[PDB]
This record gives C-alpha cells, sequence and structure tokens, in this order.
C-alpha cells in the first residue's frame, strides 16, 4: 500500500517472527512441568504473544521488509487508508492532556499569586485548590480560545523585563 | 432559585441578573466556562442553535421510527436512512452535501454578523427590501419577522415560560440523540427496538447486560 | 377557602379555585392551574374535550344498543374501533380532507371569539345575523342555542354540562382501556359483567391473562 | 380599506387606507418599513399581471386542444419544432433564449429606469379607460384582487401537477366525473397516512 509496504496479515515475515517468538517461549517452556508456576507464567506470555499479534494484524497495520508494523503520520494518508489511529487521534489526545496540565498548573499560578507569600504557596502545594483547579481543567481549550480571544492570555511588553540588548 | 444541587454553592457568573434572564438558568457550571459575560453569551447561542438542531433530529428519528413499528409508516433506521435515500436519489452525496453547505453558509454567516452586531442585518438596500424583517428581537436567538409567523412571542406573560419549554426540551432532545449513538454502538438496533427489548424485561436487558457500558462486570 | 363544594372534605383547597369556573371542586393536586392564562386555556380546553367526549360515548353507545334489539341498518355489526375500514360512499382520505377544512374554518373563528370575545358574533355573508353582544368563550348561545335554555339557571346548566362531559371523558377512557384489555365491544363487557360481577372484574381478567 | 382577512383583528397601522387591496394581511410584518412597503407593491402588481398572462395562457393552450402548461417546452428536450396556434415555428431553442433575453432585459431595464413606477399610463393605456383618478382607485382593486387569484391559481397548476401528472384542464373534469374519489386528498402524497 502506502511507501511499498504490505499490511501485516498478509507479511510472511510477520508470521514468521511470530512463529519465532512463539518457538522459543515453547523452548523455554519445554524444561519445565505441566502445573508449575513458571509453566503457567510461560503460557501466559505465550497467549499474550498471540494476543498482540492478531490485534496489531486486526488494526490493519502495515509492515515492511523486516514484518514490523510501520506507522503513517500524514494526515492525508492516514485518513485516506485508515490509518489515523497511528498517528493523528493520539496527537489530539497528547494535546489535550498536555494542554490540561498546562492550563491547570497556569491557573494554579495565577490563583497563589495574588496572595501574601505566593513562594510559600509554590513550595507548599493547597491542596484543595489544586484539586478544585484540576476538575475543573476539563474545559481548558474553550477556556484557553475565550482567553486568547479577549487579550488576557498574553502580557503587554511594557511589563516584560528585557536585557539592555 | 432552582438549583441543579440542592446546598452546592451557585457559581458567581450564574447568579447576575444578566445571567438569570436566561431561560433554564439552574447554577449548572462546574468547570466554569462561562466566567466570561461574552463567553457565557455566545455558548448561550450554540446552546439555543443545539437545543432546536437536536429536537428537529431526535424528532424526525422518533415519529418516523414510532409509525414503523406500526403500520402508519416504513422508515428505515436513522442509522440507515442516509444509505437508502441516497440510493433512490437524483444527486450523490457529495453534490448534494456541497449544495447543503453553500444554502447552510449562507444562513449561518447571517446570524454570525447578527450575533457578532445585534440589528445590523436590518441595513437598508441590501436584501432586497426584506432587510427590515431580518432585524432581531431585543433578545439574541430570538428573532421575529419571517421567524415565527403565529406571533406567539408577542405575549409577554407567557414568553418567559415559552423559553423554559424551548431550551429544557432542548436539552432532552440533546441528551436523546447522544443515547441514539450510544444504543447504536450497543445493542445494534435502533431507540424504539430498545425500548420495546427494555419494557419486555427491564430487569435483565439494560445497560447493565449489553457487555460493552460494564467491561469491569 | 371558602364554603364551595369539595373533593375532600377539610382538605385546605388552592386559593386561586374560588369558583367562577363551573364545577370547581378545588381538585388540582398538581396545581396545574396555578398560573391564571393557562387555567384560562384549561378551561376551554376542558369544556371542549368534554363535548366531544360526551358526542363521542352517545355515538359509541347507542349503535350498540339499537344493534343489541330489532333495529337494523347498514353498519350494524360493526364495532366502533372496526369502523374505521368499513366500506362508505367516499373514502376515508376524501373525507378526512373535506372535515379538515371544515373543522379548520370554525375552530379557527372559536379561536378568534377566544382571544377576543363578541369578536366573532357576526356572519360575514350575511350581516343582518349576529348572536347577541352579552357573550363569553366557550358559551357562545344565539344560533347554537335557538330554544333559549340558557335564559333560566345558568350556573345550575353549566354544572350539569361540565359534570356530564368529566364523566363521558372517563367513559371514552374505560372505552380504550376495555378494547385494549378485553378485546370486545363496551355493551358486551357490560353484558359479561351483569352475568356475575362476582367472578368478572378488572383483577379476574387482568390476573387470567398474566 | 378593501376588507379585513381576519374578522375581529385590528389592521395594521403601516398599511395606508388608500392602498389598493389593503385587506389589513400582514402578520409577518414584512411590509412595516416604508421603503419595504414601495417595493413589495410593485413587486405584487408585476407578479399579478405575469400570473394572468400565464394562467390564461395555460388555460387557452390546454382549451384549444394544444397540449399542456407542461409539456409546452417538451418539443426542445427530444428534437422537434415549436407551434403556435398550429402554426410551425422556425426558430430553435438557442435564438428564442437569447432574443427574450434581449427583449426582456431591454423592456425591464425601460420599466426599472423610471424609478418604481406601478402606473405608468399614457401608451401603455390607449383606450384611455383610467383617465379620471376617481375611477382609478376601484379598477386598480380588481386588477390586483385578480392578479392575486392568478397568482393563486398557478401555484395550484403546479401543485396539483407534481401531485398528480395531468394538466388543470384535464384534473377539473376528473373531478367534475368523481368529487369524492378524485381530489387532494386520493392523489397519495398529499394526505401520507391516508
Amino acid at each position: 500500500d502506502i511507501a511499498g509496504l504490505t499490511p501485516c496479515s498478509e507479511s510472511k515475515a510477520y508470521a514468521k517472527l511470530e512463529k519465532k517468538e512463539l518457538k522459543t517461549l515453547e523452548k523455554r517452556l519445554k524444561q519445565y512441568e505441566a502445573d508449575s508456576a513458571p509453566a503457567v507464567a510461560l503460557k501466559a506470555t505465550m497467549e499474550r504473544t498471540k494476543a498482540r499479534f492478531a490485534n496489531y494484524a486486526k488494526a490493519g497495520l502495515l509492515c515492511g521488509n523486516d514484518g514490523l508494523p510501520h506507522l503513517i503520520a500524514d494526515p492525508g494518508l492516514a485518513l485516506k487508508y485508515g490509518h489515523a489511529g497511528e498517528v493523528f487521534i493520539p496527537t489530539f489526545g497528547f494535546l489535550y492532556v498536555a494542554g490540561y496540565i498546562g492550563y491547570v498548573g497556569r491557573q494554579y499560578l495565577i490563583a497563589v499569586k495574588g496572595e501574601a507569600k505566593p513562594t510559600d504557596k509554590e513550595i507548599i502545594i493547597d491542596v484543595p485548590l489544586a484539586t478544585k483547579l484540576a476538575w475543573q481543567g476539563a474545559g481548558w481549550p474553550l477556556a484557553a480560545v475565550q482567553e486568547l480571544q479577549r487579550g488576557t492570555l498574553l502580557e503587554k511588553e511594557e511589563n516584560i523585563t528585557v536585557s539592555p540588548r | 432559585r432552582q438549583s441543579w444541587l440542592p446546598g452546592s454553592q451557585i457559581p458567581a457568573h450564574l447568579d447576575t441578573p444578566a445571567a438569570q434572564a436566561l431561560a433554564g438558568n439552574f447554577g449548572f457550571d462546574p468547570l466554569g466556562l462561562g466566567k466570561d459575560p461574552v463567553a457565557l453569551r455566545w455558548y448561550q447561542q450554540a446552546e439555543l442553535i443545539h437545543c432546536r438542531t437536536a429536537m428537529a433530529g431526535v424528532a424526525g428519528i422518533l415519529i418516523p421510527g414510532l409509525l414503523t413499528k406500526a403500520g402508519a409508516l416504513n422508515v428505515p433506521e436513522w442509522y440507515d436512512a442516509g444509505k437508502v435515500a441516497i440510493e433512490n436519489s437524483f444527486a450523490p452525496w457529495g453534490s448534494l452535501l456541497a449544495v447543503q453547505l453553500f444554502l447552510c453558509g449562507f444562513v449561518e454567516a447571517k446570524r454570525w454578523q447578527d450575533i457578532r452586531k445585534p440589528g445590523s442585518q436590518g441595513e437598508p438596500g441590501s436584501f432586497l427590501g426584506f432587510e427590515a424583517s431580518l432585524k432581531g428581537t431585543s433578545e439574541l436567538g430570538y428573532p421575529g419577522g419571517p421567524f415565527d409567523p403565529l406571533g406567539l412571542s408577542k405575549e409577554a406573560d407567557k414568553w418567559a415560560d415559552w423559553k423554559l419549554k424551548e431550551v429544557k426540551n432542548g436539552r432532552l432532545a440533546m441528551l436523546a440523540f447522544l443515547g441514539f449513538v450510544a444504543q447504536k454502538y450497543a445493542t445494534g438496533a435502533g431507540p424504539v427496538d430498545n425500548l420495546a427489548a427494555h419494557l419486555k424485561d427491564p430487569w435483565h436487558v439494560n445497560y447493565a447486560t449489553n457487555g460493552v457500558s460494564l467491561p469491569f462486570l | 377557602d371558602a364554603a364551595l363544594p369539595s373533593w375532600m372534605p377539610g382538605a385546605d383547597l388552592p386559593g386561586y379555585l374560588n369558583g367562577t369556573l363551573p364545577g370547581d371542586f378545588g381538585f388540582d393536586p398538581l396545581y396545574l392551574g396555578q398560573d391564571p392564562v393557562k387555567l384560562k386555556w384549561y378551561a376551554q380546553a376542558e369544556l371542549m374535550n368534554a363535548r366531544f367526549a360526551m358526542l363521542a360515548v352517545a355515538g359509541i353507545l347507542v349503535p350498540e344498543l339499537l344493534s343489541n334489539i330489532g333495529f337494523s341498518w347498514p353498519g350494524a355489526g360493526v364495532a366502533w374501533y372496526d369502523a374505521g375500514k368499513f366500506e362508505y360512499f367516499a373514502p376515508a382520505s376524501s373525507l378526512f380532507g373535506v372535515q379538515m377544512l371544515l373543522f379548520a374554518w370554525v375552530e379557527i373563528r372559536r379561536y378568534q371569539d377566544f382571544v377576543k370575545p363578541g369578536s366573532a358574533n357576526q356572519d360575514p355573508i350575511f350581516t343582518n345575523n349576529k348572536l347577541p353582544d352579552g357573550n363569553e368563550p366557550g358559551y357562545p348561545g344565539g344560533i347554537f342555542d335557538p330554544f333559549g335554555w340558557s335564559k333560566g339557571d345558568i350556573k345550575s346548566l353549566k354544572l350539569k354540562e361540565i359534570k356530564n362531559g368529566r364523566l363521558a371523558m372517563l367513559a371514552f377512557a374505560g372505552f380504550i382501556g376495555q378494547a385494549y384489555t378485553t378485546g370486545t365491544t363496551p355493551l358486551k363487557n357490560l353484558s359479561t359483567h351483569l352475568a356475575d360481577p362476582w367472578s368478572t372484574t378488572v383483577w379476574q381478567n387482568d390476573l387470567a391473562r398474566l | 380599506k378593501a376588507g379585513n382577512w381576519l374578522p375581529g383583528s385590528d389592521a395594521p397601522a403601516w398599511l395606508p387606507d388608500d392602498l389598493p387591496g389593503n385587506y389589513g394581511f400582514d402578520p409577518l410584518s414584512l411590509g412595516k418599513e416604508p421603503a419595504s412597503l414601495k417595493r413589495f407593491t410593485e413587486s405584487e402588481v408585476i407578479h399579478g399581471r405575469w400570473a394572468m398572462l400565464g394562467v390564461a395562457g395555460s388555460l387557452a393552450v390546454e382549451l384549444l386542444g394544444y397540449g399542456n402548461w407542461y409539456d409546452a417546452p417538451l418539443w426542445a428536450v427530444n428534437g422537434g419544432k415549436a407551434t403556435w396556434f398550429g402554426i410551425e415555428v422556425p426558430f430553435d431553442l438557442n435564438a428564442l433564449l437569447a432574443f427574450e433575453f434581449v427583449a426582456m432585459a431591454a423592456a425591464e431595464g425601460q420599466r426599472g429606469d423610471a424609478g418604481g413606477v406601478v402606473y405608468p399610463g399614457g401608451a401603455f393605456d390607449p383606450l384611455g379607460f383610467a383617465k379620471d383618478s376617481s375611477k382609478s382607485g376601484e379598477l386598480k382593486l380588481k386588477e390586483i384582487k385578480n392578479g392575486r387569484l392568478a397568482m393563486v391559481a398557478f401555484l395550484g397548476f403546479v401543485a396539483q401537477h407534481a401531485a398528480t401528472g395531468k394538466g388543470p384542464i384535464a384534473a377539473l373534469g376528473e373531478h367534475l366525473a368523481n368529487p369524492w374519489g378524485a381530489n387532494f386528498a386520493t392523489n397519495g402524497i398529499s394526505v401520507p397516512f391516508f
């Protein structure tokens, strides 16, 4: 398909790698009993390996000449060939959680900056205020867009210190 | 003062006289998204549009679906009506969507300009004389003229009640459509089918037994 | 809050029901008539629903009563719920359209008189024909009362009308319920119950299907 | 005023009493502003005149046995020649659009350049039926009423054709033959449940 790759469900190297992993696990299992802890652990690892290979092939991932899955980062190719779950959806997921953390921290700093000793609140975290801001940070994109549109997101150039050039 | 949580502290931005004039004010804003008055006004417009659109869609899904259960109609499921309608149609879905986007963009742009400047659509000599009727009322999101032909908004005594019946119903519709999606991804049948299946045996046919809503059980 | 008749002797009835409307017994546990405009609308709604239910119960009970005796006519054995799929001189669609137009005319005239009393008492074609000036919404009179029955005790007659209307509304609801449960005409259910009332009750009949 | 569209209702204050066909019908308050009322008045008179011409043409073409109004331009869809009163016309669809466009553009431009004139007179009234302004108001009422009736009739023509398939004259004969069996309620699309 994309970049001359082949789907993992049809790649021979993919199935060969799965057989190799199951073969080394079975070889290690051949030295133990049939109802012992190492045997059960090795069988669980084998089942996990089989489930992982079947799930990766079911997801529609593309495998190269090495039999390993390859990710598609281009939004056009990912949305046109059903690869948005690799790099697109996790991108927006990270953006949401990262902006969540940044917005909560910024709100906490702005909240404690108007007190008597903000540094004291910076070393000794005010748990009730932090918990309230952490719960209220779910609407961080809407609140951030509103702050940017009102002009309260940035600080004026005259209020920021600079070097003597 | 009706509240969404008896005993909870109502936010200060939802207790102002301007915010209290909005329909369905129950002091529900835990995230504090309506702290800014401009943002609150914009979200009020968004909620009104969502309420009306959800009411129209849920009605178009429920009424034909309920009539299909009986012998009145034969309308297919909402998740399959698009394919059935586009099969014996005169245009593909792309061309239809393009025409729809143009027609919807025109009226949405006019509504957007009215939101930015109330009554600005009444500019003389700009809409072939129909601009006089394009000026909304004193409340944003509630225009008159061509809209509201029966003139039920002229009576103020019921006005405050009418708005309360529009937002609340709309909110319910907004949840209904959401359920329509979740049920589609949990049972594989239509809403009327799910209602009948639950009415046949509610103690065993619910979201606690679908195997999706409770993966830990 | 007076000596007016009540639906519960001793109970504290609401104050917005002062006996002005006919058949006022202070029955409003859900407080649906708190708003004066809503109560004004509900009074007309109750009157219209009551009159239509009275006509319906009469038109359901009379053909079955005449069918059980020697009187015969084209539609006799057909039930009230089966009269829709009957062969008439015109199709059901045509009759539905004709009645929708006629009812649209009379209902818009009634609504016009409701929003403005005395503004629809004049006949549009014949300017000489008109209704008397003294009138109230929901009580037209004039040509609607050619016998002059309203010249007497209008309060007692209005009380009789609202009572009979409420009874007929409950009767129509019972007709729907009996037709949905027993699947038989109401007079047949009455005869079945009159044969042996101790073994033919709603509890026994509904328990036999559980 | 000409009358009251809704008996018992008060006429709007923005509708002049001397306006022809003033029944006080304006629930949407479209002609609230005086600038819009003038344009809408001229538009209504023009629409009434065009509708009268269209309805008269459709009725005459179907009554004279030359097809209905819907099948008139069908000659230029499958190959043919237009015929007026049974006489062949050698003008194809391409030459008709150009000549009609030029003629209509010139006539409408001349009419619109006058500043929105509804009753020009003079050359348009060679018989002088409205020379005096006393009887002008009465005839204007007849013109606007006939125009409104023609507009309603044309809308009925289009709706009944899209609902049944036959022409206006054929639909009238069918209704006269079977009134209860043939109406809008029996077409199958006006009333869905029945």
